[PDB]
């Protein structure tokens, strides 16, 4: 066990190995703060996550587990992965805290679409590195949920991450951020229209270049009759097909209420854009969840041209969700996530 | 609407972001 060393950081105790060093907080995350370190013995900037309260209720207890496991699993340059987990406990028994580490990043691209223009340039790449990560994070059956311009880390030479995804799990669960997720939400989830699936993630992607290109929030609405509005508007109301998609007769009812709104041309609407990012964009906003491009499709896009390569946009190992059916007390979900942080193994240094 | 990109493409290597303080 290694010597850990005591300290307090934005009224919060933080008890961490004496390898890290310097900490200092950069905010909150997922169920929890944040604090950049330095990492004595690899020489490495890390981000160190201090959860919140993890076993204080089972829906924090279960979502604690989740998160560790995930994370335990995303071995990805574009998905935020673990290098170290660790609890100040020495048994189950005094086990409370939880602290993940990660390579430290920058910043997030909502910061970063707030004081700066990017270019085509950045968003072609910016883009690519989202679908890169999130082909990854399919391929292993997980979605992310909850894709926004927040969830996205990024350092001062563009690379990317994902973050926070596969912790959402209800649209009827308490969360932060839940006005600016609203903003990049597939209307089909948002409004219970169907079973929905991964394309969700697409339909977020597609708001998130939009927003990067444009430098503004696509979609902005107020709350969820707002938000549909401001969708129909730019997408055109649901064709023939769709209206049959939807088991939601509430939905169905309100949707057909609304009279007809066409269907704008990209083209027209992103004036000065590159036609390639026109006609991804196209291709992502599609209201039909089984006409998007999938993550995989899109990489092969002529806008990445310059940066795919479909010899090196990996797919994940198997990942084990079958623990998301169980109903468990709050000291179940703690034991099983004791046994994760004791299991961890440190990535190749 | 119209929704004009930041800064528009034109035909022609390396990039960087401003930080946030
Ligand atoms: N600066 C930075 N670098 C990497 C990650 C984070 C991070 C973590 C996080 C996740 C896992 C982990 F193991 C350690 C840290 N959670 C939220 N965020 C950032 C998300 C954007 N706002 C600031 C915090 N922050």
């Amino acid at each position: 066990r290694p010597t850990f060393y005591r300290q307090e950081l934005n009224k919060t105790i933080w008890e961490v190995p004496e390898r890290y060093q310097n900490l200092s907080p950069v905010g909150s995350g997922a169920y929890g703060s944040v604090c950049a370190a330095f990492d004595t013995k690899t020489g490495h900037r890390v981000a160190v996550k201090k959860l919140s309260r993890p076993f204080q209720s089972i829906i924090h207890a279960k979502r604690t587990y989740r998160e560790l496991r995930l994370l335990k699993h995303m071995k990805h340059e574009n998905v935020i992965g673990l290098l170290d987990v660790f609890t100040p406990a020495r048994s189950l028994e005094e086990f409370n805290d939880v602290y993940l580490v990660t390579h430290l990043m920058g910043a997030d691209l909502n910061n970063i679409v707030k004081c700066q223009k990017l270019t085509d340039d950045h968003v072609q790449f910016l883009i690519y590195q989202i679908l890169r990560g999130l082909k990854y994070i399919h391929s292993a059956d997980i979605i992310h949920r909850d894709l926004k311009p927040s969830n996205l880390a990024v350092n001062e030479d563009c690379e990317l991450k994902i973050l926070d995804f596969g912790l959402a799990r209800h649209t009827d669960d308490e969360m932060t951020g839940y006005v600016a997720t609203r903003w990049y939400r597939a209307p089909e989830i948002m409004l219970n229209w169907m079973h929905y699936n991964q394309t969700v993630d697409i339909w977020s992607v597609g708001c998130i270049m939009a927003e990067l290109l444009t430098g503004r929030t696509l979609f902005p609405g107020t709350d969820h009759i707002d938000q549909l509005k401001l969708i129909l508007r730019l997408v055109g109301t649901p064709g023939a097909e769709l209206l049959k998609k939807i088991s939601s007769e509430s939905a169905r009812n309100y949707i057909q209420s609304l009279a007809q709104m066409p269907k704008m041309n990209f083209a027209n609407v992103f004036i000065g854009a590159n036609p390639l990012a026109v006609d991804l964009l196209e291709k992502m906003l599609v209201l039909d969840s089984d006409k998007r491009i999938t993550a995989a499709q899109a990489l092969a896009h002529a806008y990445f041209a310059q940066y795919h390569d479909p010899d090196d946009e990996p797919v994940a190992d198997p990942y084990d969700q079958s623990f998301e059916s169980r109903d468990l007390l709050i000291d179940e979900w703690k034991s099983l996530t004791y046994d994760e942080v004791i299991s961890f193994v440190p990535p190749p240094l | 609407r119209v929704y004009p990109v930041s800064v528009p493409y034109s035909s022609a290597v390396t990039l960087s972001l401003v930080m946030p303080s």
